[PDB]
């Protein structure tokens, strides 16, 4: 409630990665999310990346770069064996319909299944990350867990319960935004002289 | 949108004296549509085209088509569906329907191409890994070879143009003086500069104040202050300008040698790039002078009439003149008819810009005029161009997805 | 009232009155000259010398403003003809009387007087152009209704508030305060939506 | 250059300028021709009345001062080009 809309996903994922690691029956995916935080850092040579057909060059270094993750040790050989592979990858909302590309000798749970789909949106489809981030936290924390986010903000019931009468009611608006009306509207409802 | 609900509650009531039910027809469509596009919402909008598309919005919106079943709030939202008309009667409804709308939002809501929001997506998972991550002398030999590699590119010679008697009728020449005297001050001064910067840090001259200065800003790449001094994007580093500008000079050096031989005829007949020009517009304003003045007519009859040619290097009239360079956003052009693209830009690759007579007549129902934004930011505008859609197009549909010709 | 505040007062409130009614007797003698085809260039110079500049202006705009709606009333019934035309041909005679009456010396006062009306009656025969070419009406038409309009009820017991000026929502009444000579502007379409 | 201002308090004041100027050219005229035998016409004098003069000596009274040495020739070619045949005498103050 105090958070830019566009830090919600990160405090949500990183709450989503808190209840992973309290889950007994899940593995810790160590270096599936390392390899999401800081892949791009892995140095390569301009001749070491191939060319992928119907894959520019930063979606090949992508793929070259996730490469090195041993799920996905053969993604070059089935991205050219799928021929349909382009029409998912020019889709309107790839992340829905994520293809499985990454070889595993066990039925994966579907928070490990979604950390594979989001390593994939991220190698092919960067612009679509933020919505598959999204999916990912809706596997671990439930898909209502942004919805309160969505609504308008309740105020009388925040500053009736949650909040006393020591701490103040900072109102941060940006630029263009002022929440005065809304603290004047909120006094009126109440009858309490402001 | 407090304005907006007043304006609206204010003429219902005028039009209504109390009255359960009205006819949509009686709704006052005009009152509202003219004062939210003149003073509630056009109060703040200072631009002829943003106007436009505030009108466009608003003649759509407000009208009593939207009191049929059939009506559509938006259309091509993903190429098939479309947004349908609530058809409630109540306040309920309306609130039911709203939220009941799809959790998938495309900018095609907002009448805008779909790929318009791509780099904003990319650029905030980009920021969010670098969040979810963030909490989880070497320098005078570096100045001496970016300053030397710089004055190896930069050009050396601009020299001023020639003043005449019969040379200053010319408003081609007029102008043209002012852009290569400025390109030559320009040209001195950064050189000037730069080889103050290089013997500096070849320790042969004392470091001065202005100098300090000047490489304090230089390693750590800001465009220095004195050398600002034509139009650029904001953020833009040193090293794009010291491009830019090196561009800039070996056109204008080829300006100069063309009008240094041979007189104001080839003058004419020189391919001229607007983005590489320090004031374009003036140089628009220039060629409309110089027909003016062959043809003894005046500026304000003078329209203009712009045609993409297939090639580069065609043959130009009297009163045409030839400029490249110019790149058009979300849509391409092909025979001088403009389709919606999907494409960020297209190459527009030469085009002649012709000055003719008014006639007098009314566009033809399916010609947009289009902007010609200086650079990106679409901050400044040169001029408009005038273009006929495809066969199957809408000009309507051009204004809301923010079609415009940038110079650069 | 030999106190300096009461009589001030007194002056003011007199000024106020005065105002009216020299604007009362200004509209009674004007709308001669207006609803009319020709007019005389001695008694309409007469009128001008008569009453003050602004109350001049002012009484052009109610004479112009009655006959615009006056015409738009008998049209009510939408297949009617035009008697705009007439008033618009009033407008353009009064001009031309005008045109011809800078065209030669005038007194400075005079000619200031002949300047302010040259400019007003510009932009009322810019207005009923605009309004033949919209094919108006209806006297409660937007393109009516947008324009500034002045009306006069000589049947008010009280001065101060026998004019109303309208601009298609608002009703001000004249402050009848004396403005003198002032330098009026030339209204453009930018002025209008100012 | 930094002193240059061409927008629209400079065409009022030319215009205003150009006003002062067609009223005292009719003074003038009208004393000529009073002292000069007897004859004068409003009509005759507004006819042959060079107000196309009258405007370029207004602009010349307000922008020429202000131009620097290289931009006075090219405000007189601007002049010639929009105001073709027209031509600036400046007034010449003996006195002054
Ligand atoms: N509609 C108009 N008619 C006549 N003169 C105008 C008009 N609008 C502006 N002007 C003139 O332009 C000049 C500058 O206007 P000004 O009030 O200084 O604008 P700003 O407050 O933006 O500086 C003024 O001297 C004024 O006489």
């Amino acid at each position: 409630r105090g958070m830019l809309h566009q830090d919600h996903i990160t405090f949500a994922m990183l709450l989503a990665r808190i209840k992973l690691k309290g889950t007994v029956g899940e593995p810790t995916y160590d270096a599936e999310f390392q390899h999401f935080l800081r892949g791009n850092e892995i140095v390569l040579s301009a001749g070491s990346t191939p060319r992928i057909q119907g894959l520019t060059v930063e979606q090949a270094e992508a793929v070259v770069r996730l490469s090195c993750l041993p799920a996905f040790k053969d993604l070059i050989a089935k991205v050219q064996a799928d021929e349909q592979f382009g029409i998912w990858l020019d889709s309107s909302s790839p992340e829905q319909t994520v293809p499985y590309l990454w070889s595993e000798e066990t039925p994966a749970t579907p928070i490990g299944q979604a950390i594979h789909r989001l390593l994939l949106i991220q190698a092919f489809r960067p612009d679509r990350l933020l919505a598959m981030a999204h999916m990912f936290v809706s596997t671990n924390l439930g898909e209502s867990f942004m919805s309160i986010m969505e609504q308008p903000l309740d105020l009388t019931h925040i500053v009736g319960t949650e909040v006393k009468p020591n701490t103040p009611v900072l109102m941060c608006s940006v630029p263009g935004y002022d929440a005065s009306g809304h603290v004047e509207d909120l006094a009126a409802e109440q009858n309490t002289q402001i | 949108l407090r304005s907006a609900c007043d304006t609206v509650d204010t003429w219902l009531d005028d039009t209504a004296k109390g009255r359960q039910n009205i006819s949509p027809d009686k709704i006052p469509w005009s009152a509202l549509k003219t004062l939210m596009a003149q003073s509630i919402y056009g109060g703040r909008v200072d631009n002829e085209f943003d106007q436009r598309l505030l009108n466009t919005f608003l003649e759509r919106l407000f009208t009593t088509r939207s009191f049929d079943s059939e009506f559509k709030l938006a259309c091509k939202v993903d190429g098939h569906k479309d947004i349908q008309m609530p058809d409630g009667i109540r306040r309920e409804e309306f609130v039911q329907w709203v939220e009941l709308l799809p959790d998938t939002q495309t900018p095609s809501w907002l009448g805008l191409p779909n790929n318009a929001e791509r780099v904003l997506l990319t650029t905030q998972g980009v920021d969010m890994i670098s969040k979810m991550l963030k909490m989880q002398p070497a320098w005078m030999r570096t100045l001496h070879t970016t300053a030397s590699n710089w004055l190896h590119l930069i050009p050396q010679t601009l020299s001023h143009l020639k003043r005449t008697v019969e040379n200053i009728k010319d408003p081609l020449f007029r102008f043209f003086e002012r852009e290569v005297k400025m390109g030559a001050k320009l040209l001195q001064d950064v050189r000037q500069d730069l080889a103050d910067v290089v013997q500096v840090c070849e320790g042969k001259k004392k470091q001065t104040n202005y100098l300090r200065t000047l490489i304090n800003e230089l390693v750590k790449g800001i465009l220095p202050r004195s050398w600002s001094h034509y139009t650029v994007p904001a953020g833009m580093t040193v090293i794009q300008w010291v491009s830019d500008f090196s561009e800039r000079i070996k056109q204008l050096q080829n300006i100069s040698l063309a009008a240094a031989s041979g007189g104001a005829k080839e003058l004419k007949n020189i391919h001229v790039c607007l983005g590489g020009l320090f004031v374009p517009e003036a140089y628009i304003t220039a060629t409309r002078q110089y027909v003016a003045q062959a043809n003894s007519w005046s500026l304000e009859e003078l329209c203009l009439e712009v045609n993409v040619t297939t090639s580069q290097g065609a043959t130009l009239d009297a009163c045409s003149f030839g400029v490249t360079g110019l790149k058009l956003q979300g849509a391409t052009c092909n025979n001088n008819k403009l389709s919606l693209s999907n494409a960020i830009s297209t190459a527009l690759p030469l085009t002649q810009l012709r000055w003719v007579k008014q006639t007098n007549t009314e566009k033809k129902a399916s010609v947009v005029t289009l902007p010609v934004y200086l650079n990106f930011t679409r901050a400044d505008l040169i001029f408009t161009v005038d273009f006929e859609i495809a066969t199957k197009e809408d000009p309507r549909s051009f204004y809301e997805r923010g079609v415009a010709v940038l110079c650069t | 009232h030999p106190k300096i505040n009461e009589w001030l007062t007194l002056v003011e409130k007199e000024m106020r009155v005065t105002l009216a009614k020299l604007l009362a007797e200004s509209v009674t003698e004007v709308e001669i000259f207006g609803k009319a085809t020709s007019i005389d260039p001695n008694t309409y110079i007469t009128w001008i010398d008569k009453y003050q500049a602004q109350l001049v202006v002012l009484s052009a705009q109610i004479a112009w403003s009655e006959n615009v709606e006056t015409a738009l009333s008998s049209m009510g019934g939408g297949g009617d003809a035009a008697p705009l035309h007439s008033v618009l041909s009033n407008v353009e005679v009064t001009l031309n009387v005008l045109a011809d009456s800078v065209l030669m010396e005038q007194p400075p006062l005079r000619r200031r007087k002949l300047e302010h009306l040259i400019t007003e009656l510009v932009h009322q025969r810019d207005v009923t152009r605009s309004l033949i070419k919209s094919k108006i009406d209806n006297a409660k038409s937007f393109e009516w209704l947008s324009q500034m309009r002045f009306y006069f009820d000589p049947k008010q017991t009280d001065v101060l508030q026998q004019l109303s000026i309208q601009m298609a929502n608002a009703k001000f009444n004249y402050g009848f305060e004396y403005l003198g000579v002032q330098d009026k502007l030339v209204q453009t379409p930018l002025t209008d939506r100012c | 250059q930094s002193h240059y201002d061409f927008g629209l308090r400079a065409l009022k004041s030319v215009l205003v300028s150009a006003g002062n100027v067609k009223r005292e050219r009719i003074q003038k005229i009208k004393r000529e021709k009073e002292e000069r035998g007897e004859a004068v016409d409003e009509g005759e004098i507004a006819e042959n009345l060079p107000e196309q003069e009258i405007l370029i000596q207004s602009v010349c009274e307000t922008m020429v001062p202000k131009l620097v040495a290289e931009d006075i020739p090219l405000l007189f070619s601007l002049l010639s080009d929009v105001f073709p045949g027209v031509q600036y005498h400046r007034g010449e103050m003996t006195a002054l």
